[PDB]
């Protein structure tokens, strides 16, 4: 991996970079950035995993996969994906989790 | 067993191979765990989960399935030697 395990990133602009996908921990604000990045860049949100960051050390928590299969057509869906995606990790915030793994269809 | 296409997208950046998921799981269940999703975490069907779920392989280095839709709900990241274990896990 070019980032560190050890880390929790605060910023969207290190999962690009460091080519986090699906592996790297993201705090709150970072996840919201990616999720962002992701729309304008046409990328499909395929997951986000919700858990504790232990600091160090990442504890998902299997009650908080949000999980959304891309469909065929699935460019006039994105803006939807989207929405559904921060909407859910606002609501994870709202239940005390701490840290996110984004899993980005690319 | 069921593989979405978010786990599919996970594999490779977790470490995890086609035949190494199926290699855990026929090793046999070596602890249990449970799904629990709220409708809002399985768009767009939201049906949401309430099912009680094997785990195979070990710590650090698992893969859990859902009892009865045979789905994998979840696979440890095998590059992070200090992956910590779902709370929900009981080995044994």
């Amino acid at each position: 991996k070019l980032f560190e395990h050890t880390v929790l990133y605060d910023s969207g602009d290190a999962f690009f970079e460091l080519k986090g996908n699906a592996s790297m921990k993201l705090s709150p604000k970072a996840a919201i950035e990616v999720c962002n990045e992701a729309a304008k860049k046409g990328l499909w949100i395929l997951g986000i995993d919700g858990g504790h960051w232990l600091n160090p050390g990442f504890r998902i928590d299997s009650s908080a996969s949000w999980t959304y299969d891309m469909p065929e057509e699935y460019k006039s869906k994105i803006p939807e994906n989207n929405r559904l995606a921060i909407e859910n990790i606002k609501d994870d915030i709202e239940n005390g989790y701490t840290a996110f793994i984004i899993t980005l269809k690319m | 067993l069921k593989i979405d296409q978010k786990i599919r997208g996970q594999m490779p950046e977790r470490g995890w191979t086609e035949d190494d998921i199926k290699n855990t799981v026929s090793n046999g269940a070596t602890g249990t765990s449970f799904d629990k999703r709220s409708p809002k975490k399985t768009p767009p069907d939201y049906l949401g989960r309430n099912d009680p779920a094997t785990v195979y392989g070990s710590p650090g280095k698992y893969v859990v399935v859902n009892d009865r839709t045979g789905e994998v709900t979840q696979i440890s990241d095998k590059t992070d030697p200090g992956w910590v274990d779902d709370s929900r896990i009981q080995w044994g």
